[PDB]
């Protein structure tokens, strides 16, 4: 809950320091671009009171100059229109002139146009140094991301690595944008147009200073008013979506089990609670104006009483008065929009520090540079004692060895640590005590890309990103034509289901028709290890969900046959792992025995009795 | 943009008079905002040019009185905004909901169910709170300028053609930034949307990025991508930078001309200082009008494909609904009659199922298997009408399937789909769906069958326990039996599982045959699956290997019969 306000502000500021030079050219020339829109209304006024001057004081007599001209006026009774003519600069007997007005007017306009091209190029300038320092962001956010550890991603929650990349940027750039441009001259438009509103009268300037507080107290007490409406309409927004996702999710068993009217009932009786939940909140949150707008004319109507009362008894001019009214509808709107100020940068603020959270921790092992090679494969393992947190331990000592072209396969009960025997082998975990070695030379000084490059690995979950089956297909080997990304596709039959596709290698598996189910998109994962051609090839329950046939003819064209390489295939179905070279049962590790098929099952271990929960129906 | 308009004026139609009540509230809020410059004319007129300092103190509650108006009818006004704003939205939900719980399988499965929650919950709220922003903060722009052109006309209407002729330059240059930068700003979010996409494609499989070594490749279509939001934002903050100044320089070019041509006519004696006052105050309030509303023209580009979105869910018509005479029979018990079957995309090379031909009889258990994506997948959706036969025809004991009702369809097949969904709530009430009106006992006779007593009794609330919002606290088998027993209990006519025994391991796998075997003597059974312990006692199987089915007889008569079905056998034994 921003733990931190000046560090993480002076932090945000700071990611804005390479552009000084650009960002010097926006503080001055907005600030010569609003003490140059505030010194305008004053020549406006004295054109004004130059015009007032002259039109109250042409049918004065002539030759009667100001003072007896006074004294005549307060002689024949009229005191305050005395007070009013001793009030200003008149001389009887002449008129507008003309040309006093037009030479002030000529100046009004000239300083006018230079105000709208000295805040035009302020907009671009500032802009620019907006759309220069987030591209920095957004890309240190990247480069970040390729450097964390896994473990980092696997400890968080569903979304909330996620929402702090896309989400938690998008208010940094609302918060950056805002304080520099609507929250920079909204200050500027308070302290300039009252050392200006001060020149004028002291006395009428504090009947609108005293309506700062009266609009803070008002807007602040609308805020914290509207708490317990703001967060019982968020909250309610949220079991709306927790009863459409599972509404949609399970669509095929509320139509199927026919409650679809139940479905809807049960949707009906909470949506019309969400909306007299938003009314309230909406309408709380929106009275925040036409009430600090209340109090923005209260000090308006007080001013124009006060000036006129004023000008009447000839302390203050009209052409400052006019000048005022504007000084006081321009300190009038610095506040109509002040809790849209402070809500937007409170939380840009506070999702401004995730950012630099993420950007503040560990990166990797800072992996050395030998470009390991993989000749045969000699994976053999050393005690390795690998574990997640220091006194729960899942992998204790394994020494599990393979031979240069056979296929040493794992097997075992759920949890009992084969997919982090995998992530160990691939290096996304840190070993403990254990030699990992790989044809000879150990991989934990290796680096990482050489090392991974070389492997080839496919998962029980897959990964598609959003393109075309081709695209996925072909992201094992970006440099292969369709002639080798097809022909090595068909090895994995991927064609006799994307043949039945509306538009086969083009389906675009980001948003389909869901024609592709779970055996049909692991097939497409396994094509693109196939296209890869991987060395050291490692298929962690990849064939979990494809038929057992399948699995087979795929295991015996590219994982068999190619006795070139060596392969682990860790899966749950003994069909596919019987008369497979060496398989290892595990056991929460602590490998139980070894060996291959025949050996393995004459000693009546583990093995056996797991294959007899798995052929003799017996558990 | 003109699915917007069409799906705008759609569904606030009940709140026409509830907007036209904020329309006429907020014309009396802007003719009491313009009538303040108007009466401190009168300020400096009648109390300022004579002596006359009695009327501007009684006068003044003038101005009070008016400014306590145009409170009274402007928090009236945001009153009925943002109540016609907010039965507008939960309106538009509650109709895309009622839409879409009319897909069938084939086009719910076309958006999703995560494009089709953001389509509905979400999407709704940009054009619900675009109303509630253009009702009582945006029309207060157009309303401003006709009222102040009015009010001059009042007010010494003689130079009311400063007013006549600034105003149609301030909505036609600012018509025209806006005319040019739409474009750059709807290609602009569509644009921020494809980098959110790359970065949760890229945190989703970060580890088989790196297995493949796959990061030169990312973090440079990332490059081509961020490089290139930041210039279609770059250019339309190159647009957004014109509406500021041309607004105020043409705001105050016509304040500086109005001093010039009102003292033309004070010098005549037809127009008096006050006037002046009036105008100046009539122009800041129209360019302050203006600037906050067109401030927040980037409401419309990011609501109008959200409009797209939800017009695209809104004109998806069904294909799968009740025929015009669906025939009623007294009993559907299970006979499935499928002749000359076959099902196929629009465009498709090969059907997902071309001339598949059986016929179950009214008790036994059929099986049907092949390899993946040989078609078996969808021949359970065929029977239950998650999908239409493109040219072919099954049937049950009486009738075509689609010369039938679905819903009585649906009341008498006991369904266990790939995926084992549990609603979140209490096992009482997530497995209540198979018969809504079980008794206590009746509920654990299928936890019996179903082999799923021993995780439900070991509870202190015994067949209460909580569970999650899709079940995900029960891990595997778990789901699956729950499903399972939630299927038993409906007294099924026609039991039909898809890949169901699959999670399970053997002797369970046995143990639930053997009790629906016991207990569904009568109730024909389809199951599907890629294993053969669990089809050997099927009463009849079918090997179907790239859609047509290619055997049809029993375990015994089938293994050496055909080779695929052999080879399929084959990777079973140990
Ligand atoms: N990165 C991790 N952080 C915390 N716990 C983990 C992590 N990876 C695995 N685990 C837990 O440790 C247990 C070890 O089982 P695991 O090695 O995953 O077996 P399997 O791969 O067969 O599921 C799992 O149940 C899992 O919940
Ligand atoms: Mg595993």
């Amino acid at each position: 809950r921003t733990r931190d306000f000046k560090g993480s502000a002076i932090r945000l500021a700071r990611r804005l320091l390479p552009q000084r030079a650009l960002t010097l050219a926006v503080i001055l020339l907005g600030v010569g671009g609003i003490a140059i829109g505030v010194i305008g209304p004053r020549i406006l006024g004295h054109a004004t009171d130059l015009l007032f001057n002259g039109v109250i004081g042409r049918e004065l007599p002539a030759g009667l100059t100001k003072e007896q001209a006074v004294e005549a006026a307060r002689a024949r009774g009229d005191g305050t229109f005395a007070d009013l003519l001793s009030g200003m600069d008149i001389v009887p007997g002449q008129g507008v002139d003309f040309g006093a007005v037009g030479r002030t007017l000529a100046l009004a306009l000239g300083l006018y146009l230079v105000a709208a091209l000295l805040v035009w190029v302020q907009a671009r300038l500032l802009n620019v140094t907006v759309q220069r320092t987030m591209v920095a962001l957004r890309a240190e956010v990247q480069e970040k991301i390729h450097r964390l550890p896994l473990s980092y991603f696997d400890s968080r929650q569903r979304g909330e690595v996620l929402s702090r990349v896309t989400n938690d940027v998008d208010n940094i750039q609302n918060s950056v944008s805002m304080t520099i441009s609507q929250l920079l001259t909204s200050v500027l438009t308070v302290f300039a147009v009252l050392v200006m509103m001060l020149t004028i009268s002291p006395l009428l300037t504090l009947f609108t200073v005293v309506t700062v507080p009266a609009s803070l107290w008002v807007t602040r007490w609308i805020t914290r008013r509207s708490q317990p409406l703001f967060v019982a309409q968020w909250r309610n927004t949220g079991r709306l979506a927790a009863h459409l996702e599972e509404t949609y999710s399970g669509f095929t068993i509320v139509k199927t089990f026919g409650h679809r009217e139940a479905a809807a009932g049960k949707f009906a009786e909470l949506n019309s609670e969400t909306q007299q939940s938003s009314f309230g909140a909406q309408f709380f949150s929106g009275l925040v104006s036409p009430a600090t707008m209340f109090i923005g004319n209260l000090s308006y109507v007080a001013v124009a009483v006060v000036g006129g009362l004023q000008v009447a008894t000839g302390q203050i001019t009209l052409g400052s008065i006019q000048a005022f009214i504007q000084y006081v509808r321009q300190f009038n709107q610095p506040l109509t929009q002040v809790a849209g100020m402070y809500n937007t940068l409170q939380s840009g603020i506070a999702s401004a520090e995730r950012v630099f959270d993420l950007l503040d921790t560990e990166e990797e092992s800072a992996d050395s540079p030998r470009r390991a090679d993989v000749r045969t494969g000699r994976v053999e393992f050393e005690h390795v004692s690998f574990s997640y947190v220091p006194g729960t331990p899942v992998i204790e000592d394994l020494s599990l060895v393979a031979e240069p072209g056979s296929t040493v396969a794992i097997v075992g009960p759920t949890g009992a640590g084969k997919t982090t025997l995998v992530n160990l082998l691939m290096r996304f975990y840190d070993v403990d005590s254990g030699r990992i070695t790989i044809d000879g030379v150990d991989i934990a000084s290796v680096s990482r890309e050489s090392l991974r490059a070389s492997i080839g690995m496919v998962l029980q979950d897959t990964w598609l990103f959003a393109g075309t089956i081709y695209d996925n297909i072909a992201y094992g080997r970006p440099d292969a034509d369709e002639d080798e990304v097809i022909e090595a596709a068909t090895a994995a039959y991927v064609d006799r289901f994307v043949h039945t596709l509306p538009n086969g290698y083009d389906t675009r598996v980001d948003d389909d028709g869901g024609a592709i189910s779970a055996g049909e998109k692991q097939l497409i994962t396994i094509a693109r290890a196939v296209l890869a051609r991987p060395k050291l090839l490692v298929l962690d329950e990849a064939t979990s969900s494809v038929d057992t046939r399948t699995e087979l003819l795929i295991a015996h064209a590219m994982a068999e046959l190619r006795r070139d390489r060596t392969s682990f295939i860790i899966a749950h179905r003994l069909s596919t792992i019987r008369d497979a070279d060496l398989i290892l049962v595990m056991d929460s590790g602590r490998i139980i025995e070894r060996g291959t098929h025949e050996e393995l099952l004459a000693r009546h271990g583990r093995y056996w009795e797991m294959t007899r929960v798995h052929l003799g129906g017996i558990k | 943009s003109n699915m917007l308009w069409a799906l705008l004026r759609q569904y606030v139609r009940p709140y026409r008079w509830l907007l036209a009540v904020v329309a006429v509230l907020q014309v009396i809020s802007n003719m009491a905002s313009l009538y303040l410059p108007t009466v401190n004319a009168a300020i400096i007129d009648d109390g300022v040019a004579k002596g006359d300092t009695a009327r501007i103190v009684e006068l003044g509650a003038v101005m009070l009185g008016v400014t306590a108006l145009q409170v009274v009818c402007a928090v009236g006004a945001v009153f009925f905004g943002a109540r016609a704003a907010t039965g507008f939205g939960h309106d538009l939900r509650a109709a895309v909901f009622t839409h879409v719980t009319t897909f069938s399988a084939e086009e719910a499965g076309r958006f999703g169910a995560a494009s089709l929650l953001t389509r509905t919950t979400n999407d709704v709220g940009h054009i619900q709170q675009l109303v509630q922003l253009t009702v009582t903060m945006l029309i207060t722009a157009p309303i401003m300028s006709i009222g102040g052109i009015f009010m001059a006309l009042h007010q010494d209407a003689g130079l009311s053609w400063l007013l006549l002729v600034s105003v149609p330059v301030l909505g036609l240059a600012n018509y025209w930034i806006i005319r040019h930068l739409m474009p750059v700003f709807t290609r602009m979010q569509s644009l921020i949307d494809g980098i959110n996409r790359v970065l949760r494609d890229q945190l989703s499989g970060i580890r088989v990025i790196r297995a493949f070594a796959r990061e030169p490749l990312e973090r440079v279509r990332f490059a081509e991508a961020n490089q290139t939001l930041s210039d279609s934002a770059l250019e339309a903050g190159r647009w957004q930078a014109l509406m500021l100044p041309v607004t105020t320089l043409v705001i105050n070019v016509s304040s500086v001309a109005l001093i010039w041509f009102g003292g033309l006519r004070i010098d005549a004696g037809q127009m008096q200082v006050g006037s002046l006052i009036a105008f100046l105050a009539y122009f800041m309030q129209i360019l302050m009008a203006v600037l906050m509303a067109t401030f927040m023209l980037v409401i419309f580009p990011r609501a109008a494909v959200c409009a797209d979105r939800i017009g695209e869910v809104l004109s998806t018509q069904t294909a799968i609904t009740n025929p015009a005479d669906p025939v009623r029979p007294a009993a559907i018990a299970g006979d499935i009659g499928v002749h000359d079957a076959t099902f196929c995309y629009p465009g498709a090379d090969r059907p997902v199922l071309q001339d598949v031909s059986f016929t179950v009889p009214r008790g036994t258990t059929t099986a049907v298997v092949g390899s993946t994506g040989s078609g078996k997948s969808t021949l359970i959706s065929l029977i239950c009408r998650l999908y239409d036969v493109t040219s072919g025809s099954l049937r049950i004991d009486g009738v075509d399937v689609r010369d039938l009702d679905i819903e009585q369809l649906w009341s008498a097949i006991g369904l266990v789909p790939q995926r084992g969904y549990l609603f979140s709530g209490t096992v009482a009430e997530n497995l209540r769906y198979g018969r809504a009106d079980a008794t206590d006992d009746e509920m654990w006779e299928a936890l019996r069958v179903a082999a799923a007593a021993d995780f439900v009794r070991a509870h202190p609330q015994g067949l209460d326990m909580p569970v999650a919002q899709g079940g995900i606290n029960f891990s595997g088998g778990q789901r699956q039996r729950l499903a399972i027993a939630r299927a038993v209990i409906r007294r099924p006519a026609i039991y039909l599982f898809d890949d169901a025994f699959s999670a399970l391991d053997v002797h369970t796998d046995a143990r639930v045959r053997d009790a629906l075997r016991e207990v569904a003597a009568d109730a024909t059974v389809v199951i599907v699956s890629q294993r053969i312990s669990t089809v050997i006692e099927a009463d009849q199987v079918v090997v179907i290997d790239d859609g047509r089915v290619v055997g049809i007889g029993t375990h015994d008569t089938l293994l050496a019969d055909c080779p695929i079905y052999a080879e399929f056998a084959e990777s079973q034994a140990l």
